[PDB]
Formats: structure tokens, sequence, C-alpha cells
């Protein structure tokens, strides 16, 4: 565990507990800068982890 | 006198413009071999060297999970036709940007990192992002231009990547990626055996198709850890974002 800070895995257990939630609730729930946490959401993305909700911006779990 | 340069970045970062200034009209357009993607390529020169440069299509990691660019590119380094790289970079996404930067550094293939859109970026310390990644950081401001002879002279001078571990793994994986690793053809130098290993756990499915001996042999590294980590490939994206976040807040 490097530093003290935002894990990939911490923002997979967060939605998992919420199932879904906006980009800036995760940044300020998580204590995490906003531009991270958008590449972090992105590449669990690509990993095809967290979905994109479009209804703005949701996000949760799955592929 | 002849060196081979790849030119690889995410996409929309001004790498087609970069590719545009270095070559200007001796570029050739052809396709990858065995594939339909275009394939580009353009010569150069500076005060040593005679530039090959290749194009490598945007893409924003080495990592296979329908595109072909992660694996063109990933197969491209991993073939050992390009002396060294040219990693552009966009200094107003570094978040983005550093997930491809930190892959390539890990393989150890000599860089340049290209530093653009620096006017539409947020102030960073360019050298010590140099000095955290271990090889050169040239600033462009391309809608001028300049620096193109900044970049030239780090490719006549950079020969090798300062050797830094940059990437904080959990020793599970690291026993397991070894363990791969140890199954892989000597053919592939054992920096590179290593990332392959790594790749796999990670979902990389061109990674584990250019392993030969131990794509089947990945399913008892899953195994192995089911005793330990629980998602193998989320921990090695995370491993690699913790440092990119260290990184991007000592440098922004
Ligand atoms: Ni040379
Ligand atoms: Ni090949
Ligand atoms: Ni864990």
């Amino acid at each position: 565990p490097l530093g003290s800070m935002a894990s990939l895995m911490e923002v997979r257990d967060m939605l998992a507990l919420q199932g879904r939630m906006e980009a800036k609730q995760l940044s300020a729930r998580l204590q995490t800068p906003q531009p991270l946490i958008d590449a972090m959401l992105e590449r669990m993305e690509a990993m095809g982890k967290v979905v994109r909700i479009s209804e703005q911006e949701w996000w949760a779990l799955r592929l | 006198q002849k060196l081979t340069v790849g030119l690889i970045g995410n996409p929309n970062s001004g790498k087609t413009t970069l590719f545009n200034q270095l070559t200007g009209a001796r570029q050739r357009v052809g396709n990858w071999a065995g594939v339909t993607v275009e394939r580009k390529e353009g010569i150069f020169a500076t005060t040593d060297h005679q530039v090959t440069l290749v194009d490598l299509p945007g893409t924003y990691s080495l990592t296979t999970i329908t595109s072909l660019d992660e694996q063109i590119a990933c197969h491209y380094i991993l073939s050992g036709d390009a002396d060294m790289l040219i990693n552009v970079v966009d200094a107003s996404n570094l978040e983005r940007n550093l997930y491809l930067t930190l892959q390539l550094l890990e393989l150890g293939i000599p860089c340049v990192v290209a530093l653009n859109m620096l006017d539409i970026a947020v102030r960073i310390d360019i050298d010590a992002l140099a000095a955290r990644l271990g090889c050169p950081v040239i600033p462009l401001v391309s809608t001028r231009g300049r620096g193109i002879e900044a970049l030239k002279i780090a490719l006549d001078r950079h020969q090798a990547n300062s050797d830094l571990e940059l990437v904080h793994y959990p020793q599970p994986l690291l026993r397991e990626a070894d363990l791969l690793a140890q199954q892989m053809s000597a053919q592939i130098p054992p920096r590179q055996r290593r990332w392959l290993g790594l790749q796999m756990l990670e979902g990389d499915i061109y990674s584990r198709a250019y392993a030969g001996d131990a794509a089947d042999k990945l399913d008892i590294a899953l195994a192995n850890l089911s005793d330990e980590i629980d998602d193998p490939a989320l921990h090695i994206a995370d491993a690699r974002y913790q440092t990119i976040a260290a990184i991007c807040d000592a440098v922004s």
C-alpha cells in the first residue's frame, strides 16, 4: 500500500456498497482529486469492471 | 548511423501533429502486416542520426482486454525493431496519459517524453517529472513547433533510462509473475518476461499469446492467489495508479 489514498479497490468497494455514485461524490467521499478519480474510473471501465450510465454520470459495477 | 524510433501516445494527444513536424513530406503509408490498420512511417535527420520514425496507433494502454491499437503497439514494442521511443504526453491530462508511460518505462525500452499542450495546461516541474520517470522530458509548444531541436538532441544522447523501481505491487503478484516468467522462452529478456507475467495477471490477451509457454499456466497462477488476492488485475492497475498519483502530486 503506497501512500494513504485512493485505491482502485477502494473505488470498487465504495461502488459495491452504494450501488451507483457520481464521480464528484467519489472524489469527496474518498478525498481524492477529481482528475485522478476520472482517470481511475475510465481505467476500470476499459477493464470492464465498472459501467458508465447515461440518465448525468452514474458509475456502477459490471461489464 | 541509422536509428529507428517509435512514436506512441494516447489518442488526441498531438501525436499526428508531432509526426508531421518531424518528417514533413518524407512519409510513407502502408499497413501493419496481416491487418487492415494503416501503418505510417517517416524519415528525418538529427545531428548524429538518420531516423526512421514509425507511428504507432493512438492508445490508452498496452493492455488488450474491438481495438487492435493496444495490440499493435504492444506487439511492435516487444519486437525490438525500435531502438527507442518518443512517448507523446498531454501535460493537461497526466492522470490519464501516464498509465501508458508507466507501462513503457517498466518494460524498459529507452524513452523520451515529448510533453505537449503545455499551454492548454496547471504548472508542471519538468525536471522533477524527468527525475520521477528516469527518462528525459522535452517540452513542446506545438502550435509554434518549438522544442523539436531539443527533442532531436535527446534522441542522439539518450541511451538507457534510469534504472528505477517505479511501481509497488503486492508480493504475491510479483511471486506469481516470476513463476510465469520462468516458463517463458529465454529469447525474451529477463526484464520483459517479468513484465509479460504482470500483463497476463492484468488480463492482457496479447501478452498471454506472446508468452507462449505460460499462456496455459495463468489459471493455476490465479488459483495460487485465490488464497491471497481477490482481483489480481485490479491490483496491478491500482498499483500503477498509486505511483501516477504520487508523481502527479510531486510535479503538479
Ligand atoms: Ni546511434
Ligand atoms: Ni510478430
Ligand atoms: Ni488486496
